[PDB]
């Protein structure tokens, strides 16, 4: 009794004045999926249980609704695009931040750099050597 | 436990749980004689006649190779009936199937018998494999009975026999030996007797949560090189 | 957490120990 | 002016909030930290510092508040016999002389009274 | 007397899960309108043992909340029902809290307590503000060793017939069976006698607890299941050092693992510097545990719990503002920007105090 | 805000007027238009260049006083 008196209950089930004027969330989760975490089963389980509640878990009303994709991830990839071009080493600088927590040793970061700036240079060379051709 | 939570899980387009007459848009209409020409239709009245000779050659031609093991005729009968029983006691409403149940049952088991027929089918392996392991632990036990020895399992009922004594001789106070006592004094013997046999491991976890298999070696390393053949 | 580690050091994160031993074999059986 | 309800805290930290599926999940590494203005908080580098000049130097300036604060200043930088400002008390040496000097000082009080009902009249 | 309120009860078997009531200690705080704390005891595991934990001076956590020392099912007073499923025992928890008309709480525990604690924030979410675990994980715990002492004294407790067995019988065959000096003063304590002295029984039930613990599948207390889910919300956890119950070795993964905001080491997750002690579970009782776990518990409290998740501590309510997802509001003509969370009361359903503030505010105007 | 930016407003006081007070609030197209060419000050208006300098100066002065003070 006290699980149906508290269902049927306004009160408790009731959204606030400006729950109508908050950003909501239009998907459960379906859209972009997390497949190699090991809290993949679990992540799952938190769909299932939102897509429930959305149907009093009597799903044949979202078989029957319509279905929608996330909206909020429209434009993802130019947004960022353009943060990269405002500030390129803010965009780098934050997102290596927890790779670059672990640094590695002074010798490996020079193999970086050294094998970096002489394929760029042997590429320089290349470029150099072509003129050379068309002449 | 866990239960389904879905209250739609059994909903079909044609009602809940409909196995029997699936939704689908060529439906079944009648047919009138004073405005059909002609028609070409497979549906009979046959189907009763060849269920009861279905029954009779699966159940005649398997007796062939049992070798008269009575025990084993009559073990075979009962899972026979239960193959032909399932129309009769399923949910599905077999009368009210799409194109006719019986029909659609009588050939599916000719296609069991046309394997019976050949001595192929699976539930015949099945029943040889079975029956073997079975009368070569009874003949077990009859060269031991013959030699005066003890069974393996006379010496549980005459251990739990015993157990039981000592067990209604302190029971004084209350004089009611329930059959959950009787139960758990014989899981006790058994799980005792199993642990001394050396058996594979079964149960994926020992008592630490480590797996029980072969590969469950870790670090530290402590064995050495392999050795050969002793001569 | 969706931010795990590098993709080397991904196998290390599954382990999950009964006992107080050190180290530990990182292969989930 | 309006102060609310003594009981009542502030209301942040009466304000809560939840969290609901799906999650972000970005993990805050530092706090926002925009302007540089601390203002009106004192530093956290004074927490275990043990008594010396500072306190008694600090002491006289809010004695000299009050009416009664300055008195006490004056008298004490003036009239005690002590080598330093820094005043501990050990010992209850200087407070027990105090108190026999003053409770004492007030016998012979009703002796005296005595004298005075006693010669009055003599009984005979 | 008045700080201390307890209802008193009598538990009721039932066969409906849906109909179980719980029932507990509540500690009022010292201020007049502040959020509530549900706190969950060990298992077959006394409510008031931690109140000198909650009630010291010392520590004043109910200056910061009310306090509601609860049950779970088939546990001292509350009802008693034979599943132990999270999902069941965490809708108890939720009628409880509408029964009493509470909005949203804080959840805390204490070992398999913790677990239950959680289990509520990744079933209700949305009404849960944060998780205090203490030497507790979510995390299968069948083959620890700390649960299967646990796990076997339960079964040598089935054993024992009050009917039959005489008072020294008893106290004879608990120093015998139990080894453990603390679940053996647990379980004495748990012993009641029912009204005009028919007989003597546990207040916790020994047959349906055995019989999850015994079977030592899914359902049993050890074992956390995939299907519990993910918490959302502010976690903060706390254990010993060398901790029978959770390794720092390889038991703090599964709170990354189900705890979706738990940042890390040294930040929702912290160890108790101590030596090796079986009774380490037992912080109340070890001054130096009780005084991290209640600075700690202090801090998740005042500063962590009930924060929204992208802001860092609740310093940065109301001068942080997060971003929004495009497309994400039904009003069209609506400029997109970052926006500061709202934050709610923490009964703002079962009050009026919305409806009041908007009376004051139009008075100014 | 910097002068520069002062003086842009100045000169779009009255293109600030068409597109705020009349189109930013009329509904359809002309409005997500005014609503999108909105102005007012900048969001994201700090230029990491000139941070860019302001770090590297003062990083750079610091040695200098190091190497200078000898
Ligand atoms: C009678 C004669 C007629 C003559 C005229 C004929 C013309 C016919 C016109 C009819 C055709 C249009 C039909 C109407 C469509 C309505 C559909 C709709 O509702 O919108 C869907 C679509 C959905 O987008 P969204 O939902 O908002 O969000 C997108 C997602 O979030 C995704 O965004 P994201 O951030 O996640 O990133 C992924 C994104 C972007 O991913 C990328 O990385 C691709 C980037 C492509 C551009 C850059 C290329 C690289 C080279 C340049 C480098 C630039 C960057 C450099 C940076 C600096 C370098 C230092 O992927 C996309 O490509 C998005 C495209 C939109 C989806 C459409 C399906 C595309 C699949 C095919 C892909 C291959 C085609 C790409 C075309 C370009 C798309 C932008 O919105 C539109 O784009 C509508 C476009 C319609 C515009 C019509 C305007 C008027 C047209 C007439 C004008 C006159 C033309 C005259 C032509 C003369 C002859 C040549
Ligand atoms: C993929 C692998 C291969 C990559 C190959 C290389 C890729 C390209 C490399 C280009 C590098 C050039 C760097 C230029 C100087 C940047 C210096 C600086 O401090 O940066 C901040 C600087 C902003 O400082 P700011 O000047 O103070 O502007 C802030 C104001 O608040 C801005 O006011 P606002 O917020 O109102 O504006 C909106 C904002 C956002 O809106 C957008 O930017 C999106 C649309 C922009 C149009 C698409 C750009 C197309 C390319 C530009 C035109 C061609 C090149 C122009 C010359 C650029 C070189 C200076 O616009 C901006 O972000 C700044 C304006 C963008 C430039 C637009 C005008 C271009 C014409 C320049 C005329 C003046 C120079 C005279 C002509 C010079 C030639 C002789 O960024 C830029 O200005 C543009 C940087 C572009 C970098 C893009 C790629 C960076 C990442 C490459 C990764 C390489 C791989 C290795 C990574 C390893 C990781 C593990
Ligand atoms: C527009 C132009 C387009 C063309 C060019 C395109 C170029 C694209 C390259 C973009 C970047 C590549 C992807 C990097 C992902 C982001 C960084 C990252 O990996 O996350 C960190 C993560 C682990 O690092 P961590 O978390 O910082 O932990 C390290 C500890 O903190 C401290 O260290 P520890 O104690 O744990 O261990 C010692 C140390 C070991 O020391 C090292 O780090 C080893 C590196 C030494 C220097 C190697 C030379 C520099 C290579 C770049 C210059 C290329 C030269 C010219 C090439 C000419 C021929 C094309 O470990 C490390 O620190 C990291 C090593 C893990 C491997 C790093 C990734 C491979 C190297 C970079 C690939 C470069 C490809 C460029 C060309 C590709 C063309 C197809 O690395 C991983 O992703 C794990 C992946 C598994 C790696 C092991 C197995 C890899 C086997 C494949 C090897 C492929 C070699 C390719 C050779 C290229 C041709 C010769
Ligand atoms: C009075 C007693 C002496 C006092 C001396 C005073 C010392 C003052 C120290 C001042 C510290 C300065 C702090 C500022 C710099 C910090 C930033 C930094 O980069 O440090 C590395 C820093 C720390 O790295 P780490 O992983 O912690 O490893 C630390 C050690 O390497 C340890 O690593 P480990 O534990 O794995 O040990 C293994 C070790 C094993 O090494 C060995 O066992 C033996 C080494 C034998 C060397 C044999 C050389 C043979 C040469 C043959 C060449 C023949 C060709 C000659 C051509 C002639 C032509 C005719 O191998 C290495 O570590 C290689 C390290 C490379 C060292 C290079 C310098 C070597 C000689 C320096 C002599 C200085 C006088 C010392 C006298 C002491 C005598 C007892 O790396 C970073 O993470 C920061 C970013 C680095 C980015 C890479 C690019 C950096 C380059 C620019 C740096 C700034 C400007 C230049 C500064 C000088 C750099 C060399």
């Amino acid at each position: 009794s006290l699980h149906e008196k508290m269902q049927t209950d306004y009160l408790w089930v009731k959204d606030h004045s400006q729950a109508d004027s908050w950003a909501k969330a239009r998907t459960h989760g379906y859209n972009y999926i997390a497949h190699t975490v090991p809290n993949k089963k679990e992540r799952y389980e938190m769909i299932w249980r939102s897509m429930g509640k959305s149907t009093d878990w009597e799903l044949e009303k979202f078989r029957l609704g319509k279905k929608f994709p996330d909206r909020g991830n429209k434009r993802r990839w130019f947004k960022n695009l353009f943060r990269l071009i405002k500030n390129p080493m803010g965009y780098i600088f934050w997102k290596t931040y927890k790779a670059r927590l672990a640094k590695p040793s002074l010798i490996v970061t020079s193999m970086f750099i050294g094998f970096t700036l002489g394929f760029i240079k042997l590429k320089a060379q290349s470029i150099a050597y072509s003129k050379k051709q068309y002449a | 436990g866990y239960k389904i939570r879905n209250k739609s899980i059994f909903w079909t387009r044609a009602g809940w749980k409909n196995n029997w007459h699936p939704k689908n848009f060529n439906a079944p209409r009648p047919s009138y004689g004073e405005f059909t020409m002609g028609i070409r239709c497979r549906n009979d009245h046959h189907s009763f006649l060849r269920y009861v000779q279905t029954y009779r050659n699966m159940s005649r031609h398997c007796k062939q190779y049992f070798l008269g093991d009575k025990q084993l005729e009559e073990t075979f009968i009962l899972g026979l009936r239960s193959l032909f029983l399932v129309p009769y006691d399923s949910q599905c409403l077999t009368d009210q199937i799409k194109h006719g149940g019986e029909r659609r049952f009588v050939d599916q088991l000719d296609r069991d018998f046309e394997l019976i027929s050949y001595n192929t089918h699976p539930y015949q392996l099945f029943t040889y494999t079975v029956r073997n392991e079975h009368l070569a632990w009874k003949n077990e036990q009859y060269e031991k009975i013959q030699k005066g020895e003890k069974t393996f399992e006379q010496e549980l009922l005459d251990y739990l026999d015993e157990q039981v004594l000592a067990e209604k001789a302190k029971l004084r106070d209350g004089q009611n030996f329930s059959i959950e006592r009787m139960t758990e004094i014989a899981l006790h013997v058994f799980r005792k007797a199993r642990a001394g046999k050396v058996r594979p491991a079964q149960d994926v976890r020992g008592p630490d949560g480590n797996v029980n298999d072969f590969l469950e070696q870790r670090r530290p390393f402590e064995h050495p090189n392999p050795t050969g053949v002793t001569h | 957490t969706l931010q795990w580690g590098s993709l080397a050091e991904r196998p290390m994160v599954d382990r999950v120990m009964s006992t107080s031993t050190w180290p530990v074999p990182y292969y989930q059986r | 002016l309006q102060w609310g309800s003594l009981a009542e805290r502030p209301m942040v930290d009466r304000v809560m909030s939840t969290s609901t599926w799906p999650v972000p999940y970005y993990q805050r590494l530092f706090k926002a930290y925009p302007i540089r203005e601390k203002k009106d908080k004192m530093s956290l580098l004074l927490s275990d510092i043990d008594i010396d000049d500072t306190n008694w130097y600090q002491a006289k300036d809010f004695l000299r508040g009050s009416f009664r604060g300055r008195q006490i200043v004056d008298y004490v930088e003036n009239n005690i016999a002590s080598n330093t400002y820094i005043l501990i008390q050990q010992d209850v040496a200087n407070m027990a002389k105090a108190y026999v000097h003053d409770i004492c000082g007030y016998i012979d009080v009703a002796n005296k009274e005595n004298v005075r009902i006693l010669s009055k009249g003599d009984l005979i | 007397s008045r700080i201390i309120n307890h209802l008193r009860g009598d538990p009721v078997y039932q066969d409906n899960t849906k109909d179980v009531s719980l029932r507990g200690t509540f500690l009022r705080g010292k201020y007049d309108d502040l959020p509530t704390m549900i706190f969950f005891t060990e298992a077959c595991d006394l409510t008031a043992n931690w109140i000198p934990f909650f009630t010291n001076p010392q520590y004043d956590i109910l200056a910061h909340r009310n306090v509601w020392l609860l049950n779970p099912r088939n546990f001292g007073n509350s009802d008693r029902h034979p599943s132990f499923d999270l999902q069941e025992m965490s809708d108890d928890v939720m009628r409880f809290m509408y029964s009493q008309k509470i909005s949203m709480a804080t959840l805390g525990g204490h070992g398999i307590g913790g677990k239950i604690a959680l289990a509520v924030g990744c079933y209700h979410a949305e009404r849960v503000t944060g998780v205090f675990s203490i030497d507790s994980s979510p995390m299968d715990q069948r083959y620890h060793e700390a649960f299967k002492e646990f796990k076997g004294y339960v079964n040598a407790l089935t054993e024992i017939n009050f009917k039959t067995w005489s008072d020294k019988d008893v106290k004879v065959f608990l120093k015998e069976n139990i080894k453990d000096p603390k679940w053996r003063s647990i379980f004495t304590n748990n012993i009641s006698k029912n009204a005009k002295t028919q007989s003597d029984s546990f207040n916790f039930e020994i047959n349906y607890l055995n019989h999850n613990l015994n079977f030592n599948k899914a359902d049993s207390l050890g074992n956390w299941a995939v299907k519990n889910g993910i918490y959302t919300g502010r976690a903060h956890f706390i254990f010993p050092e060398y901790s029978r119950w959770v390794h720092l070795a390889t038991n703090t993964l599964p709170m990354h693992k189900v705890c979706a905001r738990v940042k890390g080491f040294g930040h929702d997750i912290f160890y108790v510097q101590g030596d090796e002690n079986p009774l380490n579970h037992w912080v109340y009782d070890f001054e130096n545990y009780a005084n991290v776990v209640a600075s700690k518990l202090n801090k998740f409290l005042h500063s962590y719990d009930g924060v929204h998740a992208l802001l860092k501590d609740r310093t940065e309510i109301g001068n942080f503002m997060i971003p929004d997802r495009i497309k994400s509001r039904n009003d069209s003509k609506h400029i997109y920007g970052d926006y500061s969370p709202a934050h709610l009361h923490h009964n703002w359903r079962f009050n009026h105090i919305y409806e009041k503030h908007d009376e004051l505010d139009k008075k100014l105007n | 805000m910097n002068p520069i930016q002062k003086a842009w407003l100045k000169i779009l006081e009255p293109v600030s007027y068409v597109i705020n007070e009349k189109m930013a609030k009329r509904t359809g197209i002309i409005g997500k238009l005014g609503r999108f060419f909105a102005i007012g000050p900048r969001e994201y208006g700090v230029h990491p260049i000139n941070r860019m300098f302001i770090f590297m100066n003062r990083k750079y002065m610091a040695f200098q006083a190091v190497a200078l003070h000898r």
